[PDB]
């Protein structure tokens, strides 16, 4: 091939010599320049002026393969930085790459698909922009087959990873009806057998169950929690992830939410998030567990049935800061909802040695939450007359010391908090 | 950072 490392100046040459073929083998010359990974030049091919005219040869039914190598080129400036995806839209490019949605070239098809999915990734404007430009319709309509299996794997990934980005961003959240359009495509994707497919299929739906009860809501209607559920089992990594930020984001919601999600069996899988040994996913299970016990007591119960108190002392016991934080607020949570008797459950389980081994840490947020959950402890315990049994429980450990010298701490609640403490249970 | 990427790149095949 003689199109390989071509000038930007050859390549303009070509493409305004009024000749369809060396108009084609100039655009080809470009998409090779533009597909480069070491500085693709980008800004050069802009700046010469060149997308009206790649926008142009999207419409040229007639020759395919120009259709084609126009539309690799402006993928990958799309690609790029907002300014450069940015150039693409100004161009008329959305419309004209929604138009090559039905060609009859597969290959030219998904690379409409690919390329709409950099614009709507770009941020909420442009995927609304592609959006009310009507993309949504002939996407599906390309997913609209008895069975994803008889589509080319590469193919259906790009599917979904594109309308993936346009479940994305907030501020504004995607349209309503746009989410509603998509949902029960998006579920039968989250039921398919590719991990690829499922991994993308999952970030779609934590990101349309990232916002308010009634977005969490749309989804859980569907009844995708049960699926989310076994995905969140999966010996896949990338499948596990979006899985647990999607069920997280889902128990923020109500508490009729959050039931579906331990209803469908979610806590029983905890024993192993809470210890998994990538970091990420031990900080969103324990987040996860905190946004559960801030439930009422009949969940909390369901926390302690399935064993997962030792694992909350655990992590707040040894874990990435940051996991521990989210700990110390599941435990907060915990004590503020929780009963007398799951909250003796707790110190039995061990909760006040780490937790008091925490108060040394340089972080003032962490601080008022231990002192918060310490407080709701003290107040069990003087419903059961028992605080000098607590009181001594900390100081034996070194609790004690910590809370005393909280006092000379600057932010004003903790050595407030601190004080009370000392003055109401260590006089 | 785990999760999908915004953007792609179609690479030199």
């Amino acid at each position: 091939q003689g199109t390989v490392n071509w000038s930007v100046e050859d390549i303009v040459k070509g493409i305004n010599s009024n000749n369809l073929e060396s108009q084609l083998q100039a655009t080809q010359a470009a998409r090779k320049l533009l597909s480069r990974e070491k500085q693709p030049p980008i800004d050069n091919i802009i700046r010469a002026g060149l997308i009206p005219k790649f926008v142009s040869f999207l419409g040229k039914t007639d020759c395919s393969p120009i259709q084609f190598e126009s539309a690799w080129a402006l993928t990958n400036i799309a690609s790029g930085t907002s300014e450069q995806t940015k150039a693409v839209v100004d161009g008329g490019a959305i419309p004209a790459f929604i138009s090559l949605l039905a060609s009859p070239h597969a290959h030219i098809s998904e690379q409409a698909v690919w390329a709409l999915g950099n614009i709507a990734g770009d941020g909420s404007a442009f995927r609304d922009l592609v959006i009310k430009h009507g993309a949504i319709d002939p996407l599906l309509a390309l997913l609209a087959v008895p069975d994803l299996s008889t589509l080319a794997c590469g193919y259906l990934r790009n599917l979904t990873w594109t309308l993936s980005n346009l479940c994305r961003n907030k501020n504004p959240a995607p349209p309503l009806d746009a989410v509603e359009q998509i949902l029960p495509t998006l579920v039968r994707l989250l039921h398919h057998n590719d991990p690829e497919v499922l991994a993308d299929s999952c970030w779609a739906i934590s990101y349309l169950t990232d916002g308010p009860n009634e977005r969490i809501e749309m989804v859980v209607k569907k009844g995708v929690v049960p699926q989310l559920v076994k995905l969140l089992g999966a010996t896949e990594l990338p499948i596990v992830t979006p899985a647990l930020r999607a069920i997280g984001n889902i128990v923020t919601g109500t508490d009729e939410q959050t039931q579906k999600v331990i209803d469908a069996g979610a806590l029983a899988v905890f024993p192993s998030l809470l210890t998994n040994p990538k970091t990420n996913i031990q900080k969103e299970a324990t987040w996860t567990m905190s946004n559960i016990t801030a439930g009422r007591q009949d969940q909390i119960q369901q926390v302690v049935n399935h064993g997962l108190v030792p694992f909350l002392v655990g992590v707040l016991s040894k874990a990435d800061f940051k996991t521990q934080k989210e700990a110390a607020w599941a435990i907060t949570n915990y004590t503020s909802g929780g009963t007398v008797e799951q909250i003796v459950y707790l110190v039995h389980c061990g909760i006040i040695e780490p937790l008091m081994n925490l108060l040394s840490a340089k972080d003032t947020k962490i601080i008022q939450v231990i002192l918060d959950a310490i407080s709701n402890i003290f107040q069990a315990a003087e419903k059961l007359g028992e605080t000098e049994k607590l009181s001594i429980m900390i100081e034996e450990c070194g609790g004690l010391d910590k809370i005393e010298a909280l006092q000379r701490h600057e932010n004003e609640s903790v050595y407030k908090a601190s004080l009370n403490l000392i003055e109401k249970y260590f006089s | 950072d785990y999760m999908p990427s915004m953007k792609r790149f179609r690479k030199e095949e």
